[PDB]
């Protein structure tokens, strides 16, 4: 079963390809409608794989140097193996001398495709956390922010280093624990600083005066955080507070850059409002003028966007080059400036959390998921990931889309046509979790092979190497397109195609390219008589691709208006990171129905599903909503009224960005969220127009 | 939305208490003393004056004038509430000694309450007549 | 008394045994009894020369020396609702006006008749005409702004060398002991700044567990890091500043900061005080080397280098003028063990009406004398009265014109002086000339008037008025000469001559002053013949030439000579004379011819001895009153009764090496010498420490450096100096 095949390969190898059978000819590779791509999850969890505590074997060939995998052809008699990528034949290392047939190494077994090694590079560096704190917000927001930061300090490892930077009009770098005096270094939030300047002005396991071990400092930090008071500078009438977000971030970047470069470090920035002074300024300090909107940027009425975006974009590359992670936690009623700061958590593996106030269950709980631990009391996060992909000589890599930065490594696996962050065989992911998913786009220039090698720093400090080796059948020449049409992953393709459209919109029509491929895929793999729209059918392999495209082209990922720019950049941020299942939920929210007549059942995203005597539960990945029809909007009636509330709580915990919960009913203002995701104007109309063009000229 | 605050005895214009911080003061201080000289027992008890980008606000109680200057953009609603807080505190503490003193600024130590009250109005987070001043002068 | 002529070569013992008294102006009996106290106001020539030609013939400098803010025993305070001031020259109504119409008075400085307002009441009995010294209550128009509150900002250097000197401990201790004794009411504000290679502010909020040290490292671009709690209210935040003073000495014990950015630190402290003004105390211990205002090292001279002073930069001069414009005065405390270019650093206090304090080679353990000296000088500095945002103007009768000012201030327009602060220990001098012949009048008057803000927030005016007669005879000008006042005015002139030309020209102008005056006297009359008023003129000028300010062949260092000149420019006449020509008494045999009158105490009055080793004796002990100190020299063959009953020792060998003070033993000999010592330090508000360390072999015999009549290897003796003068007088 092809579905059993897709399921078991994602559970084992954390990957889902657009095609599981690849064009064996040049004549079909060029004519691929949906590019050969893969939804690769480098750190996916699974049923407790054995950590291989020995260094992986490698191929003895300067260029190739792939990892010993089940595809390799072994010879237990001569103690030799032949690399599957370059046919080079290797000798077994001395630790493999007692190799035997009835007891062979772990990597070789087809079950241990996708396996992790633990290597020792000497002393493991301590983890580094750098709190960057805004002080320009209300007291109830600042007091809640302080409690959350004190709670995160109780979870950090005793080995880890911590640093505190608060700001407002000025920027304060705190020198931790200097006993009875409490000092800090004051910098103007009006002019930027480079790392070398910041190094001169400021000055067994290592630690600075500004970055000290948790076990030795946690009591002074938990007190300083408890005494943090709002920015002492007054805010006159009709004015915004002077907030130097752009310089505070750059000082946090330059501090770690000159102290601990090239090591796992997390810059956690907390924002209560937009940057109002300095490089990276997002809006002026006059309350008369509002923060820019999508309408304002389209009519060239937003003089801070490009200059501010460029500032944080250079900061993003500075930190991503050094190998440091930039988190952004923004909670305010107005906009924050996420559009100008989006590149910092996008290029690195940084998080992006957005809410109305730090004094809510929404932010408080979301902030403590960041420090969730596994079956060993260790954070589910990795640092400084290096992703390298080995391909067969027939495959080339166009590029990647997702949280990564190009290491600009050249090799025969690089393709001329580059996509996203392309032109490289190696990418750096400064931060990753068991959820991070990159979209890798391949190109063909019989059993192909792709090997993913991910080196990262673990929460324990251990250096680990994740090696996943997949293999997909080459198409048979006498059955080329028929097998290709059978190995189609309609879900994986819809998101991989969505990845391309969104990346082009965020780096600017996009719907036109999205339709010309929808029509092309309908003509090559659909069934129809020419000039007869009613004859068009699709295989069960393809039937859902049109509907996924309908919702994608109408979603808030591409129709940015009726949303704020920060909301748009926040939606795109999480969609470029999630695996397949969650990404489907975003584009096409799931909808359950609750009534006396039957247990909960999923129903269509159509206006016909909104019944008066029924309770709905829509799962947008960003919000969980419960709807009560006009009838139910009033023990048996209780089982119904709390059946969605019960099912909500479960998923209301797993998901990292805790979805905003909503309880509304017919006539309520919050029912608008259901009516906008529900229901060209209609599918029916969208499908008909698609069929008229599908049976028409190609 | 700034500062200049003076308290003076209406009769002779004798200064009683003031408060000024710069980091000009020289011009609007004269105008403030010109007004204290013109004010008599027929002057309006509550008035507001316009001086271009600046605006004076004063009240008069028990022969004592409470003058404040600020940028015109400062709320005139808040300017009089600031003077009222000063009057009730000043009259309660020194209202019966005013018609007896003769030294200038015999209540400099009222500097303290002026500035701690002044900050409760020049911070949005903390939460009648009109005539051009060039006329009365 | 005496109109008699004196031969300086035959007397050679002309110095009197009792202290010198200022001359009495040859005035009418009723006028002189109202004249100004000579301690506060005096003139080099009590008989003013009628014409400039006569003044030039005398070859003597005409000028005034004043101590206007001196602590008084009794001060009349006029609270008049109106200040009567002459309608022309704005001269205050003084005791030396000429009441004619009984409702009209003639101004004694510009001769205009003024109308006595009907607020002046028997108009000649009003206190403004019965006191030459009097303090007014300034009206509403005598202040540019509401009276500023007392602001004190202390600036400490905390470099590596500074931490080694240990000065920070005792300074923070003195502030803790005298926190309630600082002049000011409930408006007093207090602040603190430390610095090394960076500026360290200190916030003080009652809501925080401890103060906060805000460091600004942008040396080329200083700013204020916080708007509220840097200068805090002392009354409300007494507890907060006491902890910081107890914690400051402990914050830098392990410092490696070898450099000091004094320039930017002073710019930081200025911006903090610019809104209100006040007094800024700066404690520096080494050469400034980092940032703007840095100074280059100089190599110290030796006894061999000739007379070949000025600032090496104008940064501190400019910065002082900026502080002066914001009513900020800077006081410099230099506790340096090496060269620090005080000739440049001193400009921060000369042009802001401050004063510099010098503690050479200060060390908490090694130098116990400088430790106790700083303690007693900080006691005075922290508890003496003070005036804020002050100005002073010196008026003088038409015909007499002031042309040069001496002292720590900033002269704005002519005959005006900006005093960001005014302290009761500052001295000032003025040089004048006869611009118009005084044929008209026979009396001229001088009036100084000090407008200032008190520590209690009250604008006041202190006014002194001096009246003198006019003469037209060369001999009459000589009869009224004040030798001490002439010596003091020449010292201020000689310091300016050094900065303007060289030390050689300064020494020559001093020598030429004695020659040209005594040769002009001789040309109007064998030996060296001088009038009675000038019998101590060459002695005091010789002592001026051996003082550390103008001495040459001595091994003295650079900052010593500069500080010696900063005291000449800023000290009252009395302490200049006490420093230049210290009073030497023999104290091992006191007895009763003393001024007992004081109730239960007897207080011996031993005779003043002249400054020569020929007057000492190995059989006894001698005390020297240098004004600021009281060195007690003990002879080697000293008597046994003085050892056990006064010193508390059994022999000369066991006199402890550094002896910080005498013991108070139960002996009549101790009671006598303690009474004579305490009487000396009661004549002054600056407690002088007394160290008996001056043994016959302590390597601290600078007691002998004050024996200004003996010859040394690089200076003449008093007899040689007389011999040199006579050769030039009748050349
Ligand atoms: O211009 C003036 O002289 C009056 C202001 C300065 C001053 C005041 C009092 C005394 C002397 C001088
Ligand atoms: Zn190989
Ligand atoms: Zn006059």
């Amino acid at each position: 079963t092809y579905l059993e095949f897709i399921q078991q390969n994602e559970e084992r190898d954390g990957v889902r390809f657009s095609w599981n059978v690849w064009p064996s000819s040049r004549l079909e590779a060029t004519r691929m409608v949906v590019p050969v791509a893969a939804l690769f999850t480098p750190l996916k969890e699974r049923p407790d794989l054995p950590p291989i505590q020995y260094e992986p074997v490698l191929c003895s060939r300067t260029t190739c140097r792939a990892v010993l995998n089940p595809l390799c052809q072994v010879d237990y008699r001569a103690k030799l193996w032949a690399c599957n990528f370059c046919y080079q034949r290797n000798q077994f290392p001395p630790s493999y001398a007692g190799i035997s047939e009835l007891n062979q190494p772990a990597e070789l077994l087809p079950q241990f495709s996708s396996i992790e090694y633990v290597v020792l590079r000497g002393p493991q560096m301590p983890l580094i956390f750098l709190y960057v704190v805004d002080t320009c917000m209300e007291d109830e927001d600042l007091q809640a922010l302080k409690e959350s930061m004190q709670m995160s300090l109780s979870l950090l490892p005793p080995t880890a280093l911590v640093g505190l930077i608060t700001f407002g009009r000025m920027v304060q770098v705190h020198e931790l624990g200097c006993e009875g005096i409490s000092k800090s270094y004051v910098f103007r939030g009006t002019k930027d600083l480079s790392a070398k300047q910041l190094q001169e002005m400021l000055g067994p396991p290592p630690s600075n005066r500004f970055l000290q071990p948790v076990q030795k400092i946690d009591m002074n930090l938990t007190d300083l955080l408890g005494e943090l008071q709002r920015d002492p500078w007054p805010v006159p009438q009709g004015k915004r507070p002077l907030r130097s977000s752009g310089v505070a971030l750059s000082i946090a970047v330059g501090l770690l850059e000159c102290t601990f470069p090239n090591t796992g470090a997390r810059i956690m920035m907390f924002i209560g409002g937009p940057a109002t002074q300095g490089p990276g300024m997002v809006v002026g300090d006059e309350l008369k003028t509002p923060i820019r909107s999508w309408h304002d940027i389209d009519k060239d009425n937003a003089k801070y966007v490009k200059k501010g975006t460029k500032h944080f974009e250079a900061l993003a590359n500075r930190a991503a080059t050094t190998g440091h992670v930039i988190d952004i936690y923004a909670c305010a009623l107005d906009q924050t400036g996420l559009l100008e700061m989006k590149c910092c958590p996008n290029l690195t593996g940084g998080y992006m959390v957005m809410g109305d106030s730090f004094n809510t269950s929404l932010f408080k709980q979301t902030f403590q998921r960041v420090f969730t631990k596994d079956m060993h009391g260790q954070f589910k996060m990795g640092f400084g990931g290096t992703l390298e992909i080995k391909t067969s000589r027939e495959i080339k890599i166009s590029g990647a889309i997702g949280p990564c930065v190009s290491l600009n490594s050249k090799g025969p696996c690089v393709s001329e046509n580059e996509i996203g962050t392309g032109g490289t065989c190696q990418w750096k992911i400064c931060g990753l979790s068991p959820t991070t998913t990159l979209a890798i786009y391949f190109e063909v220039v019989g059993r192909g092979a792709i090997q993913f090698v991910t080196q990262y720093q673990h929460s324990s400090g251990q250096r680990r190497i994740r090696v996943t080796t997949i293999a997909r059948n080459w198409a048979d020449a006498q059955t080329q397109i028929q097998n290709i049409a059978a190995s189609f992953d309609q879900e994986a393709a819809a998101i991989l195609m969505a990845r391309l459209a969104i990346y082009r919109a965020e780096t600017e029509d996009v719907l036109r390219w999205l339709d010309r491929q929808l029509i092309r895929l309908c003509q090559k793999f659909g069934e129809y008589h020419k000039d007869d729209p009613s004859s068009f059918r699709f295989s069960e392999t393809f039937s859902l691709y049109p509907q996924f495209m309908f919702h994608l082209r109408r979603s808030s990922f591409l129709q940015v208006f009726n949303n704020s720019p920060d909301e748009s950049s926040y939606y795109r941020h999480h969609f470029m990171r999630q695996d397949l299942t969650q990404s489907l939920i975003m584009i096409q929210p799931i909808l359950y129905a609750y009534s006396f007549s039957g247990p909960p059942e999923p129903v269509l995203l159509d206006s016909s599903s909104i019944l008066a005597d029924r309770i709905l539960l829509m799962d947008t990945f960003f919000q969980i909503l419960i709807y009560h029809g006009e009838t139910i909007a009033q023990e048996n009636f209780r089982h119904l009224l709390q059946a969605p509330v019960d099912d909500a709580q479960e998923i209301l915990h797993s998901r990292f960005p805790m979805p905003r919960y909503i309880d509304t009913e017919h006539g309520g203002s919050q029912a608008r969220f259901l009516l906008s995701k529900v229901n060209d104007v209609s599918l029916q109309v969208f499908m008909d127009h698609l069929k008229k063009l599908a049976v028409s000229s190609a | 939305m700034v500062l200049l605050t003076m308290i003076a005895r209406v009769a002779d214009g004798l200064p009683l208490a003031a408060s000024m911080q710069e980091d000009d003061l020289q011009q609007y201080q004269s105008q403030a003393k010109q007004l204290f000289r013109k004010l008599n027992e027929q002057s309006p008890t509550r008035c507001t004056l316009e001086a271009g980008a600046m605006t004076f606000h004063y009240i008069i109680e028990q022969g004592v004038c409470y003058l404040v200057l600020c940028e015109a953009a400062f709320p005139k609603k808040l300017a009089f509430a600031y003077l009222e807080d000063l009057h009730s505190e000043f009259d309660e503490q020194h209202g019966k000694k005013v018609p007896t003193v003769s030294r200038p600024y015999s209540f400099i130590e009222f500097d303290t309450f002026i500035q701690k009250t002044k900050k409760l109005y020049i911070d949005s987070r903390a939460r009648i007549m009109v005539a051009n001043i060039e006329e009365v002068l | 008394e005496g109109l008699r002529v004196v031969n300086l070569l035959q007397e050679r013992n002309m110095l009197p045994s009792t202290p010198l008294k200022p001359p009495v102006p040859n005035l009418h009996e009723d006028i002189q009894k109202l004249n100004c106290n000579p301690e506060l106001f005096r003139c080099t020539l009590t008989s003013i020369p009628q014409t400039q030609a006569l003044l030039n013939k005398a070859k003597l400098p005409l000028g005034l020396l004043l101590h206007p803010f001196k602590d008084l025993v009794q001060l009349p305070v006029v609270t008049s609702s109106t200040i009567v001031r002459c309608r022309s020259c704005r001269t205050y109504i003084n005791p030396f006006v000429s009441f004619l119409d009984q409702r009209r008075w003639k101004c004694n400085l510009c001769y205009r008749v003024n109308d006595v307002p009907e607020e002046f009441l028997e108009p000649h009995r009003r206190p403004e005409v019965q006191n030459a010294t009097i303090e007014f209550m300034a009206p509403s128009e005598y202040m540019l702004r509401p009276p500023q509150p007392p602001v004190y900002l202390f600036v400490f250097d905390v470099s590596h060398n500074a931490v080694e000197t240990g000065y920070l401990n005792s300074v923070c201790q003195s502030l803790l002991d005298n926190l309630d004794l600082l002049p000011g009411n409930t408006r007093t504000k207090i602040g603190f700044i430390t610095f090394d290679s960076t500026i360290h502010f200190y916030g003080l909020q009652e809501s925080l567990s401890q103060p906060q040290m805000l460091i600004v490292s942008d040396i080329e671009d200083v700013f204020i890091p916080m708007p509220e709690n840097l200068l805090v209210n002392l009354n409300e935040s007494k507890e907060l500043v006491q902890d910081l003073l107890k914690t400051l000495p402990q914050m830098f014990t392990k410092t490696l900061e070898t450099q000091s950015a004094l320039g930017p630190a002073l710019q930081a402290a200025f911006k903090l005080m610019s809104p209100t003004g006040g007094r800024m105390s700066v404690f520096q211990t080494q050469l400034p080397t980092l940032g703007v205002g840095a100074l280059k090292p100089r190599e110290e001279p030796n006894h061999r280098s000739s007379a070949k002073m000025t600032p090496s930069t104008d940064f501190y001069k400019k910065l002082a003028l900026d502080c002066s414009g914001q009513q900020v005065a800077v006081d410099l405390f230099l506790l340096s063990g090496q060269y620090s270019d005080l000739a440049s650093l001193g400009c921060i206090s000369r042009y802001s009406a401050g004063s510099v304090y010098y503690y050479p080679s200060y060390h908490h353990q090694h130098n116990p004398v400088q430790v106790q000296k700083l303690q007693k000088e900080l006691q005075r500095y922290l508890t003496r009265k003070i005036g804020f945002e002050a100005v002073m103007r010196i008026r003088c009768t038409k015909g007499l014109s002031i042309h040069t000012f001496h002292g720590n201030f900033f002269v704005r327009s002519t005959d005006l002086l900006s005093l960001p602060n005014v302290n009761p220990d500052a001295g000032y001098a003025v040089q004048m000339s006869v611009e118009e012949s005084l044929t008209d009048t026979q009396l001229v008057s001088f009036q100084s008037a000090l407008l200032y803000t008190s520590s209690k927030g009250e604008r006041r005016i202190r006014v002194h008025t001096l009246c003198l007669p006019v003469v037209s005879t060369l001999n009459d000008v000589f009869l009224g000469a004040d030798v001490q006042a002439i010596s003091g005015l020449l010292a201020n002139m000689a310091v300016d001559r050094s900065m303007t030309a060289s030390l050689s020209d300064a020494r020559d102008a001093l020598v030429n002053a004695v020659i040209d005056s005594l040769s002009a006297y001789r040309s109007s009359v064998p030996g060296l013949m001088v009038p009675f008023s000038l019998r101590l003129f060459p002695l005091f000028v010789l002592a001026l030439l051996k003082q550390k300010s103008f001495q040459t062949g001595t091994n003295a260092r650079l900052d010593e000579r500069i500080f010696a000149m900063c005291q000449v420019k800023n000290q009252p006449l009395v302490y200049l004379m006490l420093t230049t020509h210290p009073s030497l008494y023999r104290v091992d045999n006191l007895s009763d011819e003393g001024a007992l009158n004081i109730s239960d105490r007897t207080i011996p009055q031993p005779p003043i001895l002249q400054l020569s080793v020929e007057k000492l004796s190995r059989d006894g002990a001698f005390l020297m009153d240098a004004g600021s100190v009281l060195m007690l020299w003990v002879g080697k063959n000293c008597t046994q009764n003085f050892l056990s009953q006064v010193l508390g020792v059994q022999n000369y060998a066991s006199i402890p090496q550094p002896m910080t003070d005498l013991p108070e033993l139960d002996t009549p000999e101790s009671a006598r010498i303690i009474a004579f010592i305490s009487w000396l330090r009661e004549q002054r508000p600056f407690f002088p420490i007394l160290y008996v360390i001056a043994d016959e072999s302590p390597m601290k015999a600078n007691f002998l450096q004050n024996m200004i009549e003996d010859r040394t290897e690089s200076a003449l003796s008093y007899y040689e100096f007389l011999l040199h003068i006579q050769q030039q007088v009748n050349k």
